[PDB]
DNA sequence: CTTGACAAAAGTGTTAAATTGTGCTATACTGGGAGCCGTCACGGATGC
DNA sequence: GCATCCGTGAGTAGAGGAAGCACAATTTAACACTTTTGTCAAG
């Protein structure tokens, strides 16, 4: 969100699981949105 | 955007310790009534009222604008808070 | 009788 | 404003009543109007012949006839005192005493059966409503495949619901054929032998298929007694109980042949005679006649299923998703099921209170019961799925919520858990269930609309029409069939071309089975009535509906529900036909019974004297509250002396402009973007719509309060209110209501109570005060009702019902309840959400002055401005045509009807688009104006975009920009053209319910809940907002772990913390630390209560306190 | 006797017990066999059950019998009059010392409670436990007011004497918490019961002209 | 001190019984006439406290001065009446039950 | 067991399940005081288990105890503790707050990307602590219970109030939400912008961040209070801090339909 | 070993989190009879014991900053240096 | 201001009375009533 | 392997929501009656 180095304190996980998750509505749906979740 | 965002940020190692410095100043300012400020009369914030021109009752805006200047010195373990809290009382009475 | 119906397990018991 | 007609399929019947539905299914389970000797076996006539007679084993207690008598209070007294309209149940019976032969009849009140207003819906506890009839899988014998093991066969016996046990038939690998009952497993032959089968037998049916019946001989049982088989197949299905003879046949003839617990319906009996080619005596899998069984049916479906695995021609497996095999229960259906449980549960108190008490002594009326009859009736139409708060916004709405279709209620699928299958539009829907018409999301599928020409007959099986062709030739003999009856035919389609009654096409497309196929003429045998067949009522509303998507056409028939009637209501300039039949069907107008002359108009009633001579007067409804808070009135739209004619309209009916359906405006629409504030769907209007009052609707709210008994003494309505000013008190009367016409805003008061304080003594800085001031303290608070936060209007109606007023059944300890309505007139407001038939929606973003507005050359400015971005991506075309249709009807002050599929092309849309330029720009000529400067600039720059052809006269170019229905638009603002023709045109916008001023709240403090302490939900309780687990990982994300923490505790269940707060920002400082939750110490103490030691620590592992050494022993 | 409160299995063990009873009250010199005598107990020991334990709040016999036998009397004028019976009506077939207030009372009394975890509507979100309020602890506004109650009167009492503030505090009981009384205030000073509600009342009346020149205690009145 | 750890663990009879301000005997919940809280019941004040501050069942102590006591007459604890959300009892069984947790 | 606005008491199941084992606990006493043949005791200290069992637990084993006169299982102490609507998920990872508004959302052009319109009757009562304490300072009230008497009332609402309301958001920014919250730009701080009318005025180039268009779309206003609060929201959350996609890194707050459109 | 998100949620040292994930039988089950401690390590224990999380301005690298001017900071070394 | 009165609010027994808890009823009666498939589908763990 | 059991299935908002009696035992309201409090003079 700023193309610089992380800070220290970021909560990471959190924006890794909003990040995939975010996306999740627009897979088409092993292929799709149910390979995701198998994966 | 926040006047001089990009200085702020460039000032300290991680985002959040701006954010801390911000807060922390801000309720210096707002417990002895903005009398400990580092700001000349002529650079205090200033809103505009229907009656005129007053200050700004916004102190993270103060604060925001007090480490632009840069005669705040932030960081870990400068001094022991106790002595910190009763050196500000004493200089700045409330 | 039925171990998960204690009316049927009861009457079973007084029936003895 | 003549209205130009478009079409050429030519309909031979009109649309049947639209809530027949409703009417008819409950006209036919009621019967209140034939004699009763003359009633057939249906509806609860049949529940009484089912029951009755209930027989002590010599006590008989037998039914003879029943009546209904007229309702205590008409259908306005019920809504005023919050009642049900329902009519008295009266049952004739006799008492039978076997012993003596002696029978005493007498007449016993049964209860109360609710009744159906002519409209279609029911008055329940005051409230309008209506019952949805249910789509289900029809009972009867289906034959499915194994989708575990391919090439086999399941036979499956579904009775209707709650009335006997789904039968399995499997022919298990072992070869041996299974029945599975109440999930148990057993061999079918052994209850094939309990109907009296043997071995012969068997194989002299079943045995010319090959090694399948091979499977049916095991010799084991055969010679084994039926008696004892039969004990066998009662140990079978439920274990432990001691085998007796007479217990053991009472439970077979109670699962498979006791009509009063296995019933398979007529439907269900009607499905498996035609599937297995047999005919059931009864409605029951077996009869119990000479003490043996005797089968039914259990043969004829082994029969099939051993056919079915072989492989013969004429067995074929059954989709249960066919709408052939998929039944509707109506309300008659669903309310005679309820009254057969009613009455099974009336007949069974029965037996058991003629079992002891004076038994010689015995009269019909002492053994009959009626609670539980009417607790059942009364369960049904108050808290059942399918009993529905009536959708009564604007007629259209009330006329869909009659004609939807659920899947769902009391027998029917799971919104979770039904599958894409159940969801999905079948072949077998066209002409039967619309298949655009459907709620998005989590109910998609599941709740359909019947189709326009669709009629569901006595079965419950859904029928559609279709006219007859006989060598060619399309006649006029109309046949209502079944899906099933459906796919032994080649249906044409009702476009195909026709020279008189011969078909002209040589190609005709048809449907073969739901297939599309290319057919000659002479392979045609049916043909479709009309395209409006395949589509519902609120879909055929929609002009131009081949132009539109189908996911936005189904936004745009769900959102013509939604709009608000408007007190200047007009009908759409572009039509489809059906306007006038749905104001018509939903008996919201007033029309003349027969011919006869208008006596006397007013506001309130009409008077019409007929040719008879009868003077029939007619009250109007006038600012009447819908259950959306709507105002419903009928307006007179004839004067006094006027002749009418038979079916001639009276007074509109809300929504209506002269008979014809009107749920918004017609608007001058201009498709370009303005400044962003067309931005993602948002809408630009003129302030002109506002000047002369369009979109405009009066909204009745209901305030209601009541005056209780209490221990400490009676709550008081009085206008003598301590610690209140006269100005507070202003607008109430002597009665402490507020007076009918006062103007209330927030914080008014509407009527005015007072409670008796509590006995608790106050606090002593209060005692202090008091006694400072010397005054002593009252014995009543205030307790009154005031205006809620964001309403208000003025004052039309107060409803004031006291204890011991005829039919006004107060609750008990209530002394009076007084309710007030308040009326305000909304008009149009940045926020509120406007849409078209088309599915395109938004909400007002902006509202311009006329001189902001663009307009036209001669200086007409636009009323309404659409982002032409939204049209590319919906790909909902249809209010293009509509504007360039309307555009050409503005200029020519005429209104069309274009029907959908079969109305306005393309050439003729532009040949009356020619017309409508020569009163454009030909009036523009005659003034002595020619062609503007801003104009010719426009004009050069369309020609380099290849929108006109070059070297035309400016005028030609002119005509074909209008053609195209583009004009050259000016800028309100800078008086300068908009660089490009822009789509100008007259467009049908609907005002919908959602509007921003019921939609605003917000919140500082307000109540907090019971056991969590956290704040309630909702505007109405003045709660807070959800603050879920997503938004707590957005703070999570952002790290703002301060803003996370106040939130948590601060602002949510920090008793300490948020009284600090509070009182803190109050005093100029800054909020303090925060504490442990109140919810964290319930969970702690919740787990303390499952016996689980949870302990908080520090750092040192020793136990802290959280509660502040109140739980603490000391 | 089931469907009035008690499960099955309740019903039965509460019969136990009266068959319990039957066995030690029975006698066989009258040569009547056991289930003639059994069968009073047992019913007298399921009904005593039902009318014990089958309310949430819990009502004696003698009212339970009395609401069994106001309903009974309600169904038996419903079924006769073919519609709901009014109170009065209730009242009159009850018999003497009946009215339509009493009646009413008895049926407010015969409500029992509905339970907080009941959902509304079709959604499985929403129960009655989310649309009650607390109304015990205070609102945040109410202790804020409270305390800037508190305050301005501590601050109103200042400007009286030392010991004429005390009296106050201690006659309004801002001290201690409970109000006292002049004897025991006097024990505190020494001071006879009749000279403390003089400068108990003096005391008073100076607050009286402060807070008339000053109004910055009146809005704290409501 | 701050809280840094939360621990869950199993509880002894002899712990739940400390927890417990009072056993509860009757199934009663309220008087159904008074609507005031019946005594040894689940509601009893004399168990988790009293319903309103500072004030006992009979009436005699109603003000903070007597804080920390318990009534004589009526037995209630004078103290707020936020305590009756953290003061739990318990229930005395006839015979011991398995927590269905730790068996299905 | 709370009464309720009008007479009736309102109670919760778990009274029910504590009374039916307290009624199956002092039964079982008397019936052992009593002698009981073993039958009796065995069938008593198993209804005595399975009244514990669904207490705890209810449904786990056997059918699960309804309330006589409805099929509604009882709530024990594990449904309270579990599931969706249970005390983890609806009382403790999430809540309901105070401070909380909400309304319609229209386009507004005109706003810069770190501005919001914020309805002026939404800001009153959202920032009603600060606004009381404000109009005390003033001479609009003499103390904060006559100011919050005066805005009870709409028509005693003067003209100053609104000018003091001003310069208590001076500076102050607010949360807008709008749900789902899909990502962590699901919520972003606004500089508030008092707005006559009803409805919050949305940039047009935070819409894509937001998912949110103008077909009738709301959004929550929340207020953070204190000093920290306020400061993490003007440099963390404030929506012109956050242009870049935090998944990706490219540009999130980026020029869109009409815009991209006319350029 | 590998194992799915739900199983690696569900196998978590913290039972706070656990439990309000899913298996809440289970998982208290489990760790009560394990006598299991949460150290409060991620950020769902914290929120459900409305803790400032250790995240962002909450996190022990810039929770502890502390900001002080020219005028206070010289004071204070001044006055005690001077010893 | 201490002293002596006086009218009224409050605490203290006393008792007829509503109000509540307990016991008992003797022809003989002796193992329940309700339900019932678009049963929801898919992993995952454990048993055997 | 193969059954069997068990837990899971998006988020905000809205509007709509059938015994009866006798008799002893334990509260409860009414009634006096006596302190016990609030009060009002002697100058
Ligand atoms: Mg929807
Ligand atoms: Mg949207
Ligand atoms: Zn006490």
């Amino acid at each position: 969100s700023m193309a610089r180095p992380v800070s220290i304190g970021e909560a990471v996980g959190i924006v890794a699981a909003q990040s995939i998750g975010e996306p999740g509505t627009q897979l088409t749906m092993t292929q799709g949105l149910p390979r995701v979740i198998e994966l | 955007a926040e006047p001089g965002i990009d200085k702020l940020f460039g000032m300290v190692d991680s985002k959040y310790r701006l954010t801390v410095v911000v807060a922390k100043r801000a309720q210096q300012l707002l417990r002895h009534g903005f009398k400990n400020t580092v700001l000349e009369p002529e650079e205090r914030p200033k809103m505009q009222t229907l009656e005129g021109l007053f200050d700004d009752p916004n102190a993270v805006t103060w604060a925001m604008k007090e480490l632009l200047t840069g005669r705040l010195v932030f960081g870990e373990n400068l001094v022991p808070e106790d002595r910190l809290q009763k050196e500000m009382e004493r200089l700045y009475p409330v | 009788i039925s171990t998960s119906d204690p009316v049927r397990q009861y009457l079973h018991e007084i029936g003895q | 404003m003549e209205i130009k007609r478009f079409g050429r399929i030519r309909e031979v019947i009109p649309l049947p009543p639209l809530t027949e539905i409703q009417v008819e299914s409950y006209r036919r389970a009621l019967q209140a109007d034939v004699p009763p000797e003359k009633r057939e076996n249906v509806g609860i006539q049949a529940a009484f012949r089912e029951t009755f007679p209930i027989e002590e084993e010599g006590l008989v207690l037998d039914f003879l006839e029943y009546r209904l008598g007229e309702p205590p209070f008409p259908q306005d007294e019920c809504r005023e005192k919050d009642l049900t309209y329902q009519a008295p149940l009266y049952a004739r019976l006799q008492l039978i005493h076997k012993d003596t032969g002696l029978i005493k009849e007498d007449e016993v009140f049964l209860g109360h059966i609710p009744l159906m207003t002519e409209d279609g819906s029911f008055i329940i506890n005051g409230a309008d409503r209506v019952i949805v009839s249910q789509i289900h899988r029809s009972p009867g014998v289906y034959f499915t495949p194994d989708p575990a093991r391919p090439g086999r066969y399941i036979a499956s016996i579904i009775p209707l619901p709650k009335r006997g046990p789904w039968i399995d038939l499997e022919v298990e690998p072992n070869g041996v054929v299974s029945m599975k009952v109440n999930k148990r497993k057993f061999p079918l032959v052994l209850l094939l032998r309990v109907l009296g089968y043997d071995q012969e037998t068997l194989a002299r049916e079943l045995g010319a298929y090959g090694e399948l019946v091979q499977g049916l001989m095991d010799e084991s049982v055969f010679a084994m007694r039926p008696e004892e088989a039969l004990i066998r197949l009662f140990t079978l299905l439920r274990p432990g109980d001691p085998p007796k003879r007479d217990k053991a046949v009472a439970y077979v003839y109670g699962l498979i042949a006791d009509p009063r617990r296995y019933d398979l319906g007529e439907a269900g009996r009607y499905k498996a005679e035609e599937k297995l080619g047999i005919r059931l005596s009864g409605r029951t899998l077996a009869r119990f006649e000479d003490g043996e069984f005797k089968d039914e049916v259990f043969l004829p479906t082994l029969r099939y299923l051993f056919a079915l695995t072989a492989g013969v021609p004429g067995h074929e497996v059954d989709d249960i998703d066919h709408l052939g095999n998929r039944r509707i229960r109506t309300v008659g259906e669903l309310m005679t099921d309820q009254f057969r449980v009613g009455l099974a549960r009336l007949a069974r108190g029965v037996r058991e209170r003629m079992l002891m008490g004076s038994e010689d002594s015995l009269t019909p009326a002492k053994l009959v019961n009626s609670r539980p009859l009417e607790a059942a009736i009364r369960e049904f139409f108050s808290r059942s799925q399918l009993s529905q708060f009536k959708d009564e916004t604007n007629p259209l709405s009330s006329l869909r919520h009659k004609r939807r279709i659920s899947a769902l209620g009391p027998g029917g699928l799971t919104r979770e858990r039904a599958g894409f299958d159940v969801r999905d539009v079948h072949r077998t829907h066209y002409g039967r269930i619309c298949p655009v018409e459907t709620p998005e999301g989590a109910n998609i599928g599941l709740i359909t609309s019947l189709a326009a020409y669709a009629r569901v007959d006595e079965l419950g099986f859904i029928r559609t029409p279709y006219r007859r062709v006989v060598g060619g030739v399309v006649t006029d003999e109309v046949v209502y069939m079944t899906a099933t009856e459906e796919d032994r035919y080649t249906i044409a389609q009702a476009n195909t071309p026709l020279e008189g009654n011969r078909i002209a096409a040589e190609r005709v497309v048809a449907r073969r089975k739901g297939e599309p196929v290319i057919v000659s003429p002479e392979e045609v045998e049916f043909m479709d009535v009309s395209p409006k067949q395949v589509f519902s009522v609120n879909t055929n509303l929609i002009p131009f509906l081949e132009h539109d998507d189908a996911n936005r056409a189904l936004m745009g028939s769900n959102m013509q529900t939604q709009a608000v009637p408007l007190i200047r209501a007009q009908a759409p300039v572009v039509m489809t036909g059906l306007e006038e039949r749905v104001v018509r069907d939903s008996l919201a107008a007033l029309y003349a019974e027969e011919d006869g002359e208008v006596a006397k108009v007013d506001g309130n009633r009409i008077v019409v004297r007929y040719e008879d001579g009868r003077l029939v007067e007619y009250p109007l409804r006038r600012f009447y509250r819908s259950n959306q808070g709507t105002a419903l009135d009928q307006r007179p739209r004839v004067v006094v002396g006027q002749r009418v004619r038979k079916g001639d309209l009276l007074a509109d009916g809300p929504a209506s402009e002269n008979g014809f359906l009107a749920l918004g405006q017609n608007v001058l629409v201009a498709i370009m973007p303005f400044d962003g504030y067309n931005f993602e769907d948002a809408i630009v209007i003129s302030e002109e719509l506002l000047k002369r009052d369009f979109y405009t609707s009066i909204h009745i709210e209901r305030y209601e309060i009541e005056a209780r008994d209490t221990k400490l003494g009676p709550e008081r309505i009085t206008r003598d209110i301590p610690h209140l000013s006269e100005a507070a008190l202003r607008d109430l009367d002597e009665e402490g209501v507020v007076r009918i016409g006062a103007e209330v805003k927030p914080g008014d008061i509407l009527v005015g109570r007072t409670s008796f304080k509590g006995e608790s003594e106050p606090t002593p800085e209060e005692r202090l005060l008091r006694s400072i001031f010397g005054e002593k303290a009252r014995d009543v608070k205030d307790t009154s009702l005031r205006v809620p936060p964001g309403e208000g209007g003025i004052v039309v109606r107060t409803v004031r019902l006291r204890r011991g007023d005829p039919g006004v059944e107060l609750k008990p300890g209530v002394r009076e309840v007084v309710r007030v309505y308040v009326a305000q007139k909304r008009k149009l407001q940045v926020g509120d959400k406007l849409a078209n038939r088309h599915g395109n929606k938004g909400v007002v973003a902006k509202i311009l002055p006329v001189e902001d507005m663009p307009h036209l050359p001669d200086g007409t400015p636009v009323d309404v401005i659409l982002n032409p971005l939204g049209v590319p991506s919906r790909m909902n075309l249809g209010q293009i045509l509509e504007t360039h249709l309307g555009l050409a009807g503005y200029f020519l002050g005429q209104r069309y009807i274009s029907p959908i599929f079969d109305g306005a092309k393309e050439p003729e849309i532009k040949e009356l688009l020619a017309q409508a330029f020569e009163v454009y720009f030909g009036k523009r000529k005659g003034e002595g104006f020619g062609v503007d400067k801003r104009e010719v600039e426009v004009l050069r720059r369309a020609e380099k975009l290849g929108l006109v052809t070059p070297g035309k006269t400016p005028e030609e170019q002119l005509k074909e920009l209008f053609l195209q229905g583009k004009v050259v638009l000016y800028d309100g603002r800078t008086g300068e053209p908009i660089e490009g023709p822009i789509v100008v045109g007259q467009m049908f916008i609907m005002k919908l319910y959602h509007m921003v001023e019921d939609k605003m709240h917000a919140r500082s403090t307000g109540p907090y809940s019971l056991i969590t302490q956290q704040p309630l939900g909702g505007k109405a309780q003045f709660g807070g907002q959800r603050f879920g687990e997503m938004e707590v990982w957005a703070l999570e994300a952002y790290g703002a772990a301060h803003t996370l923490q106040e939130m948590l505790t601060l602002k949510s269940d920090d008793i300490e913390g948020r009284n600090a707060a509070y009182e803190a920002i109050i005093k100029g400082e800054d909020v303090p630390e925060p504490s442990v939750p109140e919810s964290f110490r319930v969970l702690v103490k919740e787990l303390q209560a499952l016996a689980l030691d949870v302990q908080t620590l520090d750092e040192k592992d020793n136990p802290v306190d959280i509660f502040e050494g109140l739980a603490s022993k000391r | 006797y089931t469907g009035r409160g008690l499960s099955f299995l309740d019903l039965i063990q509460e019969g136990n017990q009266g068959l319990i009873r039957a066995v030690e009250k029975f006698e066989y010199k009258r040569r009547f066999k056991f289930s003639t005598y059994a069968t009073w107990w047992i019913r007298q020991a399921i009904n005593r059950a039902i009318a014990d334990q089958a309310r949430t709040i819990r009502i004696p016999v003698h009212m339970v019998e009395t609401i069994n036998k106001l309903s009974r009397t309600a169904r038996q004028l419903q079924q006769e009059l073919g519609r709901e019976p009014t109170y009065e009506e209730i009242a009159e077939a009850m018999g003497p010392g009946w009215d339509a207030k009493r009646v009413e009372e008895t049926l407010k009394i015969a409500q029992e409670p509905v339970s907080l975890e009941t959902p509304i509507g079709d959604e499985k979100d929403s129960f009655y436990g989310d649309f009650i309020p607390d109304e015990h602890l205070p609102s945040p506004v109410d202790a804020a007011t409270q305390s800037l109650l508190s305050e301005e009167l501590e601050k109103a009492l200042s400007k009286l004497s030392e010991r004429e503030a005390m009296v106050l505090k201690l006659r309004k009981g801002l001290i201690d918490g409970r109000e006292h009384t002049l004897e025991e205030v006097g024990a505190f000073f020494g001071v006879t019961r009749e000279r403390i509600r003089q400068i108990e009342n003096k005391a008073l009346r100076k607050l009286k002209y402060h807070e008339s020149r000053t109004r910055k205690l009146r809005d704290f009145l409501d | 001190k701050e809280v840094r750890k939360v621990r869950i663990a199993l509880a002894s009879p002899e712990k739940i019984r400390s927890w417990s301000y009072g056993e509860v005997e009757k199934p009663e919940t309220i008087n159904y006439r008074t609507l005031k809280p019946e005594r040894d019941g689940l509601f009893d004040e004399r168990i988790f406290g009293p319903i309103k501050d500072y004030e006992c069942a009979c009436g005699k102590y109603k003000r903070q001065r007597f804080e920390g006591k318990v009534c004589e007459r009526c037995g209630v604890e004078v103290t707020k009446s936020i305590v009756r959300r953290y003061r739990m009892g318990h229930i005395e069984l006839a015979t011991p039950a398995a927590h269905i947790w730790f068996v299905k | 067991m709370v009464q309720v606005d009008g007479g009736r008491f309102a109670t919760s199941d778990l009274n029910d399940l504590y009374r039916r084992l307290i009624n199956r606990n002092n039964r079982l006493k008397k019936l052992l005081a009593q002698g009981a043949p073993e039958i009796i005791i065995r069938n008593e200290k198993r209804m005595l288990q399975e009244a514990v069992d669904a207490l705890l637990d209810n449904g786990r084993r056997g059918a699960p105890v309804t309330n006589p006169g409805s099929d509604r299982p009882l709530r024990s102490l594990t449904d309270i503790l579990s599931g969706k609507q249970g005390r983890f998920r609806q009382n403790l990872l999430g809540k309901r707050v105070d401070y909380s508004g909400r309304s319609v959302i229209v386009v507004g052009p005109q706003l810069k990307l770190h501005q919001c319109g914020l309805p002026k009757r939404m800001a009153l009562e959202l920032f009603k602590p600060f606004l009381l304490k404000k109009m005390e300072e003033k001479g609009i009230a003499p103390n904060v219970k006559a100011a919050r008497r005066m805005l009870e009332r709409q028509r005693d609402i003067k003209d100053e109030v609104w000018d003091a309301l001003e310069e208590v958001i001076h500076g102050k920014v607010v949360l807008l939400n709008r749900a789902p919250t899909l990502h962590r730009l699901g919520i972003q701080a606004f500089q508030p912008v008092l707005v006559e009318g009803q409805s919050i005025q949305l940039h047009p180039l935070v819409c894509e961040a937001f998912n949110a268009d103008f077909d009738g779309d709301q959004m929550a206003v929340h207020v953070p209070l204190s000093s920290f609060a306020q400061a993490e929201a003007r440099i963390q959350m404030l929506s012109a801090h956050n242009l870049l996609s935090p998944a990706s890194g490219e540009p999130l707050a980026k020029p869109s339909r009409d815009i991209i459109l006319g350029l | 070993l590998l194992m799915g998100v739900t199983k690696s949620a569900l196998s978590t040292k913290s039972w706070l989190s656990a439990a309000s994930f899913q298996n809440t039988t289970h998982v208290l089950t489990e760790a009560a009879i394990a006598g299991k401690k949460d150290e409060l390590i991620g950020l769902k224990e914290n929120v459900i014991l409305g803790r400032l999380i250790p995240a962002g301005t909450g996190s022990d690298f810039v929770r502890f900053t502390q900001v002080v001017d020219q005028k206070t900071l010289k004071a204070i070394e001044e006055a005690r240096k001077e010893a």
